[PDB]
C-alpha cells in the first residue's frame, strides 16, 4: 500500500543522513560512554586543557571565550553545509521555489543544528571536532559573560530532547520534517512545502510506531520539542545581537550573517 | 542578499 510508500522515504532519508553527517548519534553515544573501541577524546575542563588540547581539534589560525567561540562558528558553518546538502535528498526539496529552499533552510538550519548538537551531549559536556575532544558544560558556564550563557540552553534542551531516546533513523525524518516547516516567515508557495511535509510527518509518525511504545505520545512529545526549538533558536539570536555589539572587535563568518539576516 | 545559500543550494 502507501504505508510501503512511507518505510522507502523513512529509509531513504535514513541513507542520506548516513551519507551527509560525519558522526551519527550512534556512534557519538558510543564514544561518550567510552564503550567505543576507538580511541578516547581529548577533555578540556580548563583553559590549560584547551591550550593542550589545541593539538586533537580541528585548527582555526586572541582570548579564550572569543577563540572558543570561534570553534563554535566554524562547526556550525560545517553544519550548514552538511544540513543544506542533506535538504537537498529530500524528494521535492529542489522543485520547490530557490527562494523558499532559502528561506526553509534560513529558519531551518539552528533548530536542526540543536536538534543534532543534543546528540553530541550530554549533562556533564559536549563531543567536539567529530568526537576527537569533549568539552564539559562546567567549563563552558565559567566562560566570561555574556559567552558563560551561549551554550547552557542546549545542554537544558539536550538533556530533556534525550529522553525521548531517538534513533539516526528517527532523527532524518525529525529533521525533514523541521526543514519542510509550511509557517517560516517570507515563504511565497507554501502549500508545496506543506504537501511534502505531510509526507514526512506519516513516515515520522510510521517510524515511531515501528521503533517505540506510546507512539501517538512520543509522536505528540516529539512535535511539541519541535517549539522547544524555536525558542532556544531565538534566544540564541539575542544573544548574538548582544554579542554583535558588546564584541565589536571579534567578526562573525559570512555564512552565519546571510543566515541571521532578519531572524527574530 | 543569501549569496553563500544561493551556491550551497544550486551546487
Ligand atoms: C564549543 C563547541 C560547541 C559545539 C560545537 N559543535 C557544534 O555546534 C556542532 C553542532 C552540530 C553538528 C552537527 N553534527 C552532525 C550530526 N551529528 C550526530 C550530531 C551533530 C556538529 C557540531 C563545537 C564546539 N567547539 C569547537 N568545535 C571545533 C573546534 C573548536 C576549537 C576550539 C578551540 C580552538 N580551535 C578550535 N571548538
Amino acid at each position: 500500500p502507501e504505508s510501503a510508500d512511507l518505510r522507502a522515504l523513512a529509509k531513504h532519508l535514513y541513507d542520506s543522513y548516513i551519507k551527509s553527517f560525519p558522526l551519527t548519534k550512534a556512534k557519538a553515544r558510543a564514544i561518550l560512554t567510552g564503550k567505543t573501541t576507538d580511541k578516547s577524546p581529548f577533555v578540556i575542563y580548563d583553559m590549560n586543557s584547551l591550550m593542550m588540547g589545541e593539538d586533537k581539534i580541528k585548527f582555526k589560525h586572541k582570548e579564550v571565550a572569543i577563540r572558543i567561540f570561534q570553534g563554535c562558528q566554524f562547526a556550525s558553518v560545517e553544519a550548514v553545509q552538511e544540513i543544506t546538502e542533506y535538504a537537498k535528498s529530500i524528494p521535492g526539496f529542489v522543485n520547490l521555489d530557490l527562494n523558499d529552499q532559502v528561506t526553509l533552510l534560513k529558519y531551518g538550519v539552528h533548530e536542526i543544528i540543536y536538534t543534532m548538537l543534543a546528540s553530541l551531549m550530554n549533562k556533564d559536556g559536549v563531543l567536539i571536532s567529530e568526537g576527537q575532544g569533549f568539552m564539559t558544560r562546567e567549563f563552558l558556564k565559567s566562560l566570561r559573560k555574556p559567552f558563560g550563557d551561549f551554550m547552557e540552553p542546549k545542554f537544558e534542551f539536550a538533556v530533556k530532547f534525550n529522553a525521548l531516546e531517538l534513533d539516526d533513523s528517527d532523527l532524518a525524518i525529525f529533521i525533514a520534517v523541521i526543514i519542510l516547516s509550511g509557517d517560516r516567515p517570507g515563504l511565497l508557495n507554501v502549500k508545496p512545502i506543506e504537501d511534502i511535509q505531510d509526507n514526512l510527518l506519516q513516515a515520522l509518525e510510521l517510524q515511531l510506531k515501528l521503533n517505540h511504545p506510546e507512539s501517538s505520545q512520543l509522536f505528540a512529545k516529539l512535535l511539541q520539542k519541535m517549539t522547544d526549538l524555536r525558542q532556544i533558536v531565538t534566544e540564541h539570536v539575542q544573544l548574538l545581537q548582544v554579542i554583535k555589539k558588546t564584541e565589536t572587535d571579534m567578526s562573525l563568518h559570512p555564512l552565519l550573517q546571510e543566515i541571521y539576516k532578519d531572524l527574530y | 542578499r543569501h549569496k553563500i545559500l544561493h551556491r550551497l543550494l544550486q551546487e
